[PDB]
């Protein structure tokens, strides 16, 4: 179960 | 192919 | 400091406690008797029958059988951790079958007993799986009475040894070491194990991967059969025999594909489970086949005498199927029976000539019902149950008359270890020596003639006991003669 | 280490260095008495089986503990390590010299001592370099083996190819068949005829050069040893790279170090470390010992001459012919290329020690190191190979794993009661840990030499399921043992200790062992002096010992998986069980005397002993009823009765020219006492060999009576019957009887002479092995008539007794052969170990030049000479049988060295 | 090596071996997973590293006021990595899951393989210039080589 | 919530080395252990037991050798779910959870 | 390189796809450096730069 939303990548 | 002619198997490994 | 090291993969013995170890344990059963009643294990005695002789091929590992070599045959065979074969092998696989069932009998036996199941299906259900470990214990002793005692009709033997039958053993013991049972010790303990199943199992079958109630009527009336009683044959046979119908082909490649398939051949009824990963091995014994990218060559060791080839119509389904006229290219004909299943291969494309381990098809119980019902004197339905049977092969019999249950029977039993049985009941000796090999194969299928007779009634149809069990054991009786 | 009590043997370095072969045993058979060491096979990568003072037991090993630098290691690991920095060997044969080790200290212990530093001005900086050949050791097989055409005309006389045909009808059949099978490959369709001749009735392929070729071994290391006020360092590398003779390829390379360093950090303590490993490739020819048409051994005296396996250009072809095959058939070299296989080890011994010394007399001592070994190795199945049974290729990777622990440490007290009462008193404690691991991983379908990784293949039927095996044991041990010495003449040693296994269950893993002993110098209390006799010493033993080499988990009584479908597990009973298993308990009295004469240039040390074994670990063949295979118990018992002599002195020593010999020599008579259940005899089926109670390990077979001249039929004796012997041509298992020939031979000796003429110097070792027998499998093939006529066969079947020719004593074709005396034959040798020239440059050549101060060049032989009536390849491969031999290899070999 | 006054001959060599062995269990019957079917992930490792690299140097001087210093050298790089693993799932029970015991059809699986290597070679020179101790000056010129490029 | 992933956890070491030499020749040798217990409840550690050996000796006026060994059996696990956002992990975890 | 791997569409035969775009010139990154600089001992040596 993740929470997506936003994913800003490194 | 093989040939299992006969194998006195070795007893005294 | 605890120094106690355990092995990885393994877990102690202990008693059924549940349900699901019972189960599995049941399922460690089938396993065995899978590389047990296995077509490789069979091969052997049908490769002493009168049918064959031996290629230039060959490097004397079917040539004790065929040309029987008694000097090799007495003490032949492996039953090591490195070869599990021959002779040796043989009784070997179905002892530990016959011990491996034993302690699954006995403790499902107890578990029921210590009301360690948790309800009512459970217990109903282990009550049947033990029905089941009955019928393998018959198995697995009868199988070792089939080799390892005599005939009735045996002339010259070992002084005790015409009336005994194997080492029987009913319970758990690896340490036991005893005596033969007599005969007819050996036969009621497994005609009883039988009845007591056909008892408690189901009248139609559950999977044909499991012990059934037609399996064990069938298994009986074959074991009936060998042993004169054709009348309770005929019953056993009845029981079953109309609850599998025979392959319909038009022509021998609608044959081919339908019996060649462990899935979809009808008249299997009871198989072990094998898969391309698991249960399937190869039995290029009798055929000497090996893959070419998409095609399958053959080099036997052994191949049919004519007259065997002589035997089938040449419209038979089964000439090209059972025997298959692919020696040299198309000159001659061996034993093709164990070929393939294609189900099994890796890749579609490329053959790689696995099988299955099959334990009954119908046929049999046709074959066993007719030649019965000649005996019994009961024409009518001995008439149609084998113009059945030749018909649906598209070779169907003119007259009915046991001279021809013989030969249908020796043609649809091929390769399966029934000729040196049926050669030793109708009172055929061995005619190796005399019998014209096949003309295609001159130069490579030739005459090789027996290092001993073996006329009606000679002891080495029936095979001595494995040299390791006579010699940690002074209490038993050899079979062979000085 | 070890003591005044025992029997103790010392091999020095030159015994051990620069030895063409990986098996550093065998640089030993024939050195040590009492010690019976013995390779079976001449692959690169085969170790000996040593066995000190006879066989210890009909069903544990008889390996003796292998030490090095005071932990048990195997041989496998010390095949690893550069021999040229071992100090010297030193076997301990009996129970008061083995008192301090376990395991299996009743098959003695052989301790190797590396080499630590010499603490001189200047360090000593020396290289050796040498490179050399091996060979096969014996041709006389095949002097009278059938040429080609000579079995044509046998097999066709005798039926086998058809009643109505001559040989040409034959010759051109099979010809024919090659041609069309040819014919078919575009790689050979047409080079048949051109440069691919694999039928050839007008010359003889030379089957031996098919099968076997000369290979090359080559040798060098550096090592740096010195030294100064407490430190001392040996540090070396090395390379050693020895190549399989036979062309079924093996090979066994390794590249080496090793630092071995100690120091006295201050008046109370001294630490040290000796550490090595190597990165090691080593690979077996796993077909020899086995029967496959036209390989090994017996493939060079089987195939017909009438097949060539080689090119137009002499060289090897990728595939040869036989008559009726689906498939030409791969050739040696061309099946490697298209098997691959590889693997490396790399091997790392981490040993340190420290010495704390707190009072005077008192020495605590903690030791302990690892043994890590992890070994990776790869394997092919070449995709898109027209002579393999598909196109489709598979790969295998595995992975092992060995860690080995051992710790170590010790008080001892030594002082002295009085001025005429030396005791020195030593205890301590050992855990030895061993945890073993092997992972395996196997993919197919690929269609590319290039697209192989293991997660490339084929994903449904073609799947397959891992490799995966563990193990692990482990042994904790107290031990003690004391030295009480009276006056400068008499000497006690007393001894007790307690060993306890893993391998065996919780309430049967302890066992204790004792040990007593005295050495006397007879010589130094009743004769002061004496103008002809230097040395007069008599020792005394009793004691007892464990054996617990066997299986690690042979007691549990376990369940194993056996899936019957693949949607839930099934479970089989797997083992029997014996929950009483425990130790095996070994004892050995042991009288002994040693002498030296002249002035100690003349010495000799003879024993007597008495080797028992009770609660022996025989793992009891089981009735096939039982549906089982075996089940270790500790039943029955045996005897190991013997001596052992060996002397040496100096036969000219004439200031500038020395000469020097030295020979040993042990019998040792075997006695059963026990069997199992009472039995009295329990022959081992299809091995020829019995063991029966009143004697030892024997073979068991038909006494052979030659052939009826009247009949040609073979015949045997009948045990027991006579006339006023009986033969019959009735052959029967019952016809069987015990021979007075053991398996194991009773004579285990060697001798080594050796001169040197100021610089030039020539060795010879020497090593017998008499009373040895042998079942030479082989021909029991390559001389019947009655089968296998696709075979060559010796040509004495050319006097097959017929109608026209009697007077022969080979008998009439078409009756297989048993297993009789007739393949019973005596494999006792001697052999001729080493031959070693040397020839050390002058003194005064390196006196200019401050750089390099020495050199010696030698040329050396192993393995030359062999005197045996063996009628077989090697003598020495093989136990009770002898099947397609890997012979033991000889090698001739040129080297140099060089000193800083 | 020290040959005569002045030079410095330097050989150096060493390897880098790692061998690296990892297990990871799915444990079975477990009541809050999705199946109670076990599984087993057993992985190796091996990266081995060798390099060698060996120099001569020579320090002279030319007068009291002029320092000289060359030398140049040699290095080979070498990296050998490799990594192996399997897995196997279906078990039913904690001691019984050795990764060869397990179910066998839709439940086996693809091994895991990955092999990297990379090298250099390269040659070196590094110059060493002093005068009257207080101007001091370095040059050096190289050339390297990778696998990592065509 | 913090409680519920987040841990004190423990930081272990030890060594002895025995250095000295006298000569043209130089040893210095140690044993040694770590043992770095991750704070994060979800496993993660490092632990080593190391071994090196360092020599150099002065053989003559030219030559000179030495050696430095080193070993180490290691043993390292990681927290393999932080810096993605899994719903009842991390630190994201400890301020997300209803409480 | 300009590569290829193993992309197999079904379990009877192999597959092949495109895996990498490529480079054929790609080479070694060439970095450059300007330094000027200065140290300093102050005192008795108890005090640097
Ligand atoms: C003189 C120095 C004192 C030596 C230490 C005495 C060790 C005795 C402990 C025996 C404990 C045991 O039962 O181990 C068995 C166990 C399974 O398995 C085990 O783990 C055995 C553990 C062995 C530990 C040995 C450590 C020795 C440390 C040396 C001290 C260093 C001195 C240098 C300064
Ligand atoms: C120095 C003193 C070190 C003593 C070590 O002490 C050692 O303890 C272990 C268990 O811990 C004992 O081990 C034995 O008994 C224990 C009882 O606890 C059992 O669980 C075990 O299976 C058995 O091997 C050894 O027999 C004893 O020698
Ligand atoms: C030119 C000089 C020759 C030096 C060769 C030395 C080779 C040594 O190999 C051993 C490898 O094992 C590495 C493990 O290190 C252990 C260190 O621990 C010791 C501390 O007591
Ligand atoms: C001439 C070079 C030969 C190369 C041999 C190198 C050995 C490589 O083995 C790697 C595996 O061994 C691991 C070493 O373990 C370290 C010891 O741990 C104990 C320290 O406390
Ligand atoms: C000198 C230094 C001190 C010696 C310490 C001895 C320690 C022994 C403790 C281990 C005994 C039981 C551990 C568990 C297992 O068994």
């Amino acid at each position: 179960a993740s929470t997506t939303g936003a994913n800003s990548q490194r | 192919a093989s040939t299992t002619g006969a194998n006195s198997q070795r007893g005294s490994g | 400091c605890e120094l106690d090291r355990d092995p990885e993969g393994k877990d102690f013995q202990q008693p059924y406690t549940s349900f699901v170890q019972t189960k599995q344990n049941r399922d460690g059963l089938y396993a065995l008797l899978r590389n047990t009643e296995n077509p490789r294990m069979h091969f052997y005695q049908e490769l002493q029958s009168d049918m064959y002789c031996t290629t230039i091929t060959d490097g004397n590992s079917l040539a004790p059988f065929v040309n029987w070599d008694l000097g090799i045959l007495n003490d032949h065979g492996r039953a090591d951790e490195d070869e599990v074969s021959g002779i040796a092998g043989y009784y070997f696989v179905y002892n530990r079958l016959n011990q491996q069932a034993n302690a699954f009998v006995n403790n499902t036996e107890a578990a029921l007993q210590n009301q360690v199941y948790k309800n009512s299906t459970e217990i109903a259900n282990a009550k049947s799986f033990l029905a089941e470990g009955k019928v393998l214990q018959a198995l697995a002793i009868w199988r070792l009475m089939d080799r390892f005692s005599f005939h009735e009709s045996v002339t010259e033997v070992n002084s005790g040894a015409k009336d005994l039958g194997v080492i029987l053993l009913k319970e758990y013991n690896p340490g036991y070491i005893g005596p033969r049972a007599t005969k007819a010790q050996c036969y009621d303990y497994i005609l009883s194990r039988l009845s007591e199943a056909i008892e408690v199992l189901p009248e139609n079958r559950e999977s044909v991967l499991y012990v059934s109630r037609d399996y064990a009527y069938a298994l009986r009336a074959r074991i009936y059969l060998a042993l004169g009683e054709y009348g309770k044959a005929a019953a056993d046979a009845k029981m079953v025999v109309d609850k599998y119908p025979l392959i319909g082909a038009a022509d021998a490649s609608e044959f081919e594909n339908i019996y060649r398939s462990d899935a979809n051949n009808p008249e299997i009824i009871f198989r072990g489970f094998a898969s391309a990963t698991l249960g399937s091995f190869t039995a290029t014994t009798l055929n000497g086949a090996a893959p070419a990218g998409k095609d399958i060559k053959y080099n036997p060791s052994a191949v049919p005498f004519q007259w065997v080839v002589d035997l089938y119509e040449n419209e038979d389904f089964r000439k090209s199927v059972y025997i298959a006229k692919v020696v040299k290219k198309d000159k001659g004909y061996l034993v093709n029976k164990f070929l393939e299943d294609k189900a099994y291969r890796d890749v579609q494309d490329k053959p790689n000539l696995k099988v299955g381990a099959r334990y009954f098809s119908v046929a049999e119980v046709y074959l066993i019902l007719v030649e019965s019902a000649l005996q019994t004197g009961d024409t009518p339905t001995a008439e149609k149950y084998l113009k059945a049977l030749s018909k649906a092969r598209g070779a169907e019999v003119s007259v009915v008359n046991m001279e021809a249950l013989q030969a249908e029977r020796t043609r649809e039993l091929i390769g399966e270890g029934s000729r040196l049985r049926d050669m030793v009941r109708w009172s055929i000796p061995n005619n190796h020596d005399a019998f014209e090999t096949q003309p295609g194969l001159e130069g490579f299928a030739n005459t090789t003639p027996l290092k001993a007779q073996a006329p009606v009634g000679f002891y080495a149809y029936t095979w001595e006991f494995p040299q390791r069990d006579r010699q940690t054991n002074p209490q038993l009786i050899k079979n062979w003669p000085i | 280490l070890s003591t005044v009590s025992g029997s103790v043997a010392k091999v020095s370095s030159e015994k051990l260095a620069e030895k063409p072969v990986a098996n550093i045993m065998d640089a030993l058979q024939g050195q040590v008495a009492g010690m019976q060491v013995m390779t079976t096979s001449g692959d690169p990568t085969a170790v000996a089986s040593v066995e000190i003072h006879g066989t210890g037991s009909l069903g544990a090993s008889s390996a003796p503990l292998y030490i090095v630098d005071g932990m048990q290691t195997s041989l496998d690991v010390v095949a690893t390590m550069n021999p040229n920095d071992f100090e010297s060997m030193s076997v301990l044969k009996d129970a008061s010299a083995t008192s301090i080790y376990g395991a299996r200290a009743a098959n003695g212990v052989v301790f190797i001592q590396t080499k630590k530093g010499k603490m001189s001005e200047r360090g000593r900086i020396t290289f050796n370099a040498s490179y050399g050949i091996s060979q096969i050791l014996n041709t006389k097989p095949l002097d009278n083996m059938m040429t080609g055409d000579e079995l044509l005309d046998f097999q066709v006389k005798a039926g086998f190819w058809g009643n109505n045909q001559t040989v040409q009808k034959v010759k051109d059949m099979i010809l024919a068949g090659a041609e069309d099978l040819y014919g078919n490959y575009d790689s050979l369709k047409d080079e048949y005829g051109k440069t691919l001749f694999p039928v050839d009735f007008n010359h003889d392929a030379d089957w031996l050069k098919a099968l076997f070729k000369t290979a090359p071994t080559s040798q060098g290391d550096i090592s740096f040893s010195g030294g100064s006020q407490g430190t001392s360092y040996y540090a070396s590398i090395g390379y050693f790279d020895q190549e399989g003779m036979a062309r079924e390829p093996a090979n066994f390379k390794r590249y080496s170090g090793r630092l071995n360093f100690e120091s006295r950090i201050n008046e109370w303590l001294k630490v040290g470390a000796n550490l090595s490993g190597a990165i090691a490739n080593r690979r077996s020819a796993d077909y020899f010992g086995k029967y496959y048409m036209g390989s090994g051994t017996f493939g060079v005296l089987t195939m017909p001459r009438y097949y060539n396996p080689f090119d137009v250009n002499g060289d090897l072809a990728d595939v040869y012919y036989m008559y009726g095959a689906t498939r030409p058939s791969m050739t040696e070299p061309y099946f490697a290329k298209m098997r691959p296989f590889s693997s490396e080890s790399h091997q790392a011994n981490v040993n340190g020690f420290a010495q704390i010394t707190p009072i005077k007399g008192l020495t605590l001592k903690a030791q302990a190191g690892v043994d890590i070994t992890n070994t990776r190795t790869s394997s092919k199945r070449m995709p898109n190979n027209p002579y393999d049974s598909t196109p489709l290729g598979e790969r295998r990777e595995r992975a092992y794993r060995d860690v080995s622990k051992s710790f170590t440490n010790t008080a001892e007290y030594k002082f002295s009661i009085d001025e005429k009462h030396d005791l020195t008193a030593l205890m301590g404690h050992e855990y030895i840990e061993y945890e073993g691991d092997v992972i395996g991983a196997s993919s197919k379908g690929f269609e590319s030499d290039k697209l192989m990784l293991l997660s490339q293949g084929k994903t449904g039927n073609s799947l397959s399921l891992p490799e995966h095996r563990v193990a692990e044991y482990a042994y904790l041990s107290f031990f003690s043992r004391f030295n009480y010495g009276f006056d400068k003449w008499m000497y006690i040693d007393f001894s007790v200790r307690n060993d306890q296994s893993s391998r065996f269950g919780s309430n049967n893993r302890s066992a204790w062992f004792y040990s007593v002993g005295g050495m006397f110098d007879i010589y130094n209390k009743f004769i002061q002096e004496s103008n002809w006799l230097s040395d007069l010493r008599l020792k005394m033993s009793y004691g007892t010992t464990g054996n617990s080499e066997i299986g690690n988990y042979n007691h549990q009584a376990l369940v194993t998986v056996n899936n019957y479908t693949e949607d839930a597990m099934g479970l089989s009973i797997s083992t029997a069980g014996n929950p009483d298993l425990s130790w095996e308990k070994q004892s050995q009295f042991n009288f002994g005397l040693a002498a030296g004469a002249f002035n100690n240039r003349l010495s000799a040390e003879v024993d007597f002993y008495v080797r028992t074994t009770n609660d022996m670990l025989i793992d009891v063949p089981m009735p096939y009823i039982s549906g089982f295979f075996s089940q270790y118990q500790n039943v029955g018992s045996m005897k190991n009765t013997g001596v052992d002599l060996s002397l040496k002195g100096t036969i000219y020593q004439n200031k500038d020219w020395n000469v020097y010999a030295s020979a040993n020599f042990n019998y040792n008579r075997q006695e059963i006492t026990k069997l199992f259940f009472g039995l009295n005899k329990y022959m081992l089926p299809n091995t020829g060999t019995i063991w029966e109670i009143g004697y030892p390990n024997s073979f068991y077979m038909a006494e052979y009576a030659g052939i009826d001249k009247k009949t040609g039929k073979q015949l045997w004796y009948v045990p027991g019957q006579v006339d006023a012997k009986v033969t019959t041509s009735q052959y029967s298992a019952d016809l069987e009887t015990r021979i007075d020939k053991s398996v194991t031979p009773p004579i285990t000796g060697g001798f080594s002479l050796g001169a040197s003429w100021k610089g030039l110097s020539l060795d010879a070792d020497f090593a017998y092995i008499v009373g040895k027998w042998m079942i030479n499998n082989d021909r029991y093939f390559t001389e019947n008539g009655g089968g296998l006529m696709q075979l060559n066969k010796d040509k004495m079947l050319l006097n097959a007794w017929t109608e026209d020719n009697k007077e022969t004593d080979v008998p009439k074709l078409g009756q297989s052969p048993q297993f009789d005396t007739h393949l019973l034959e005596n494999a006792s040798f001697l052999r001729l170990k080493n031959l070693k020239l040397t020839y050390v440059l002058p003194n005064s050549l390196f006196a200019g030049q401050n750089v390099i101060g020495g050199a010696r060049v030698y040329l050396m032989a192993r393995n030359l000479l062999t005197v045996t009536k063996y009628k077989g390849f090697d003598p020495e491969a093989g136990g009770n049988v002898g099947k397609n031999q890997y012979p033991n290899s000889k090698q001739y070999v040129a080297g140099i060295q060089l000193s800083f």
